[PDB]
């Protein structure tokens, strides 16, 4: 459970679980590589238990152009799609919960899990990308996700006596733009 | 709302399309424990 | 590697008074995230010009006959769930607790936008092009046309006639399926090849690595532990601890944005030169000298490589 | 044809309102950086106020010094910072410059053989405009289109000799053979003066 904690002043936060530390008889505490406390040995009970901060990420958020609609995706980065947010009772210090944050569209993708938003089958160019290959896109009245599509499919007709020669030709204007100065 | 605060975030009443970070979430603890030891003696400053 | 850094979280961590304090030292947090997010951005710009050069995705005949040339060793291996050619993999096993406490502090690593299989799809897509069509899908519809026509093309090209490779076709196509395995063996042999791309992880992890380690420095104050300050002074006389440590912590962020900067710079510019690399000796033949290749240039066959890309550079060397 | 794609330039830039984003993100990083610096003039750095004339109006010399040397260090701090995000970013301003440079040299002032480097396809010439703190190129290309099937061979063999062409490809319709250059059908029949 996240709670709080105090082992003879070893004040701090986090989850407390069972330790397969091989603590000599004589040590408290243990350390990782960047020397902060990792274990922690009770007082009375003489049991060592390990301690993890609880769980936390960064949080995006999908949208289109406010002109162009209101709705939002909401990307938890790093994030496994159980331990989501599903309870909002004073759990976590977002009040911008999720309508629902659960049973509604739910994608879970190697950049996080992606709430808001409808997978589909199909592929597209990217519009927005999230990461991993998939991108995301509103489409019609609702936002969806998918995976790029890198090009369309071709296949020369290849074989050793034969050979294609072009007969017309186009003339074809282009810009380019590169800034000089500032 | 996400929304809100994303606007929040830039500063400005109107997005762009696009994916902003906005903040970071945690998940805030319950209670809180206190271990200590479980000697009761108490220490003799009557005589210092 | 594109990395993400909670500024208040590094900074201060759970305390609200460090937070409060923070609040008056004006939106430096903001500065540095909008400068990490720039280059998160140019590192997915960068890996899109290189690889993107072509809209279409080609493919390779199942009939591979060619005249004599082999192409086994580029071409994509089916039998392989990754679908990589052996140099490709044979490329990506060279190059190879401490992610869990870098996240614990608040820094994270972001995925990459196109996967390793995207960007070997693409690398397959322009070895077909190259080989069923020579240099003309580079510039317009592709045309199918025999390779040994092809080879003779690009003889022209640097001042020999076509009957010398009509009349050594055999030969020519020896000597190329030689010097392809040779490839493989002088990769597997040496480790040492990858060092460009070992170089770049080193110093990104080791910058990391310096990061984490200043947590533990006191600053002058009388502890580097913000529970510690908190748990054992009353605030009027905490404040000049935590205005200190935040002082000695803001300094450790600010120089190694800079450093990452810099360095974001100089990898955009080889990125530069890999992409006129690949547009001028893969989408055709190239006479500057030494731009492709030592000799006299002939083709070249790009292979995905982890952060990177390398080239084969096929060239024409007169003897005897 | 050059007519027709040189009038659809107006339109396609007309059109699209992001085409000068390039240039736009100069000017866009520009006013961002000098807002931040004005802005960070009104942080306390840990001191009363972030005034100097009232902290210089309220307190006396020996505890106004301990007051202001906080606002001087983090205001030279801040110039610190903006000066070196300055830099960089002309350091890359610079790289720009110099690849228009190489490109109006290599492009508007001859024809170049790289590929991909004067726009895409085959360059014939290019055309310079100016632009706000920018420059702007229109690569003409010569582009081929509706291509064919044809058999080819390497040579020709008549009178026990080998004949190869001297600078076009053989081809044939399916009965006849003919010999014509690379990048434009126009068939020819073989005689002892193209092979
Ligand atoms: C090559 O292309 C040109 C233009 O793309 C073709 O000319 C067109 O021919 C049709 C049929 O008569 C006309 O309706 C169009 O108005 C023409 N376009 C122009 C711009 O003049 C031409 O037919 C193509 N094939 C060749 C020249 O063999
Ligand atoms: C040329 O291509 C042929 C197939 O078209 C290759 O033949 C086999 O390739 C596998 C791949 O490692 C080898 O394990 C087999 O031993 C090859 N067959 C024989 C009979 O040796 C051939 O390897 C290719 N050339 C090269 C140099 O790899
Ligand atoms: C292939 O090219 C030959 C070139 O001669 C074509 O033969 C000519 O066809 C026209 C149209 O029928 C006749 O008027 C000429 O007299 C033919 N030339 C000769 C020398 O006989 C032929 O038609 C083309 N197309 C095919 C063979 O399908
Ligand atoms: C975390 O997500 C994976 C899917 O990536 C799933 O297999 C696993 O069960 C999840 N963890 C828990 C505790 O459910
Ligand atoms: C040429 O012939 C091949 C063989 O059928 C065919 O696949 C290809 O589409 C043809 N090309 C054109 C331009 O007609």
């Amino acid at each position: 459970k996240c709670v709080n904690f105090n082992f003879n002043g070893l004040t701090g936060t986090g989850v407390l679980t069972e330790s397969n530390k091989k603590f000599l008889p004589f040590q408290q505490f243990g350390r990782d590589i960047a020397d902060t406390t990792d274990a922690v040995r009770d007082p009375q009970t003489l049991e060592i238990l390990d301690i993890t901060p609880c769980s936390f990420g960064g949080v995006s958020v999908i949208t289109p152009g406010t002109n162009t609609s209101n709705q939002v995706a909401v990307l938890y980065q790093d994030v496994n799609c159980t331990e989501v947010p599903v309870a909002i009772h004073a759990d976590q210090l977002t009040p911008t919960w999720r309508v629902y944050s659960t049973g509604s569209n739910v994608f879970q993708t190697r950049a996080g899990c992606l709430i808001g938003a409808e997978h589909v089958n199909n592929s597209y160019e990217c519009d927005i990308p999230i990461g991993a290959g998939i991108c995301a896109s509103y489409q019609t009245q609702s936002i969806i996700a998918y995976t790029m599509s890198l090009g369309a499919e071709n296949s020369v007709a290849y074989s050793n006596n034969s050979i294609a020669i072009p007969t017309n030709f186009t003339i074809s204007v282009t810009t380019e733009i590169l800034p000089v100065s500032m | 709302d996400p929304l809100s605060e994303t606007k929040c975030t830039l500063k400005s009443f109107t997005v762009e399309k696009g994916i902003y970070q906005t903040s970071n979430f945690r998940v805030q603890p319950t209670e809180s424990i206190v271990r200590f030891p479980n000697i009761t003696n108490l220490c003799p400053f009557g005589e210092v | 590697t594109k990395t993400s850094v909670d500024c208040t979280m590094y900074i201060c961590g759970d305390s609200t008074e460090c937070s409060n304090l923070l609040l008056q030292y004006g939106s430096f947090c903001t500065q540095l995230n909008r400068a990490l997010t720039g280059i998160a951005v140019e590192q997915d710009k960068n890996t899109q010009e290189v690889f993107a050069q072509v809209k279409q995705i080609y493919k390779t005949p199942p009939i591979k006959d060619f005249g004599g040339f082999n192409f086994s060793q580029i071409l994509p291996d089916p039998s392989k769930p990754s679908k990589r050619s052996p140099i490709e993999d044979l490329l990506f096993n060279k190059v190879t607790d401490l992610i869990c406490a870098q996240k614990f502090n608040g820094l994270t690593v972001l995925p990459p936008l196109l996967t390793d299989e995207m960007i070997a799809q693409y690398t397959s897509a322009l070895l077909a092009g190259t080989i069923t069509s020579g240099w003309t899908f580079g510039a317009g519809p592709a045309l199918q046309i025999p390779f040994p026509m092809q080879m003779a093309y690009r003889f022209n090209g640097i001042g020999v006639t076509q009957n010398v490779l009509y009349e050594n076709q055999k030969l020519i196509a020896n000597q190329f399926n030689s010097a392809i395995g040779k490839i493989q063996d002088s990769l597997s042999s040496t480790p040492s090849a990858l060092g460009k791309l070992q170089d770049v992880v080193n110093q990104n992890a080791q910058a990391l690595n310096t990061l984490v380690k200043q947590l533990s420095s006191n600053f002058g104050a009388i502890s580097s532990v913000l529970n510690d300050i908190l748990s054992r002074l009353d605030p009027p006389e905490a404040e000049v601890q935590i205005d200190r440590l935040i002082t000695g912590r803001l300094q450790s962020l600010q120089t190694y944005v800079t450093q990452q900067l810099i360095r974001a710079a100089e990898i955009r510019a080889s990125a530069n030169l890999a992409a006129t690399k690949m547009s001028e000796c893969v989408l055709g033949q190239s006479k500057r000298v030494d731009f492709c290749g030592k000799g006299y240039h002939l083709m070249s066959f790009p292979q995905s490589a982890p952060h990177g890309v390398v080239f084969l550079h096929v060239t024409y060397v007169p003897a005897q | 044809q050059f007519n027709s794609a040189i009038g659809k330039i107006q339109d396609s830039l007309s059109s699209t309102p992001s085409a000068l984003g390039k240039l736009q993100d100069v000017v866009n990083q520009n006013a961002q950086a000098l807002n931040t610096l004005v802005k960070q003039l009104s942080s306390n750095f840990g001191a009363i106020s972030s005034v100097l004339n009232d902290i210089l109006s309220r307190l006396d010399p020996p505890e106004a010094e301990v007051q202001i040397d906080r606002l001087i260090t983090g205001r030279l701090q801040s110039l610190q910072t903006y000066v070196t995000q300055q830099l960089i970013r002309a350091a890359e301003i610079r790289a720009s410059a110099n690849l228009a440079a190489t490109k109006m040299s290599e492009c508007v002032l001859g024809q170049s053989k790289r590929v991909d480097f004067c726009g895409k396809g085959y360059h014939l010439m290019s055309f310079p405009q100016s632009a706000p703190h920018g420059v702007v190129f229109l690569h003409v290309t010569y582009v081929p289109a509706q291509e064919k099937n044809f058999t080819t061979a390497p040579a020709i063999c008549h009178d026990g000799k080998a004949h190869f062409p001297r600078e076009g490809v053989f081809v044939s319709n399916g009965t006849h053979w003919f010999v014509t250059q690379r990048n434009f059908y126009e068939p020819q029949i073989i005689t002892t003066d193209n092979t």
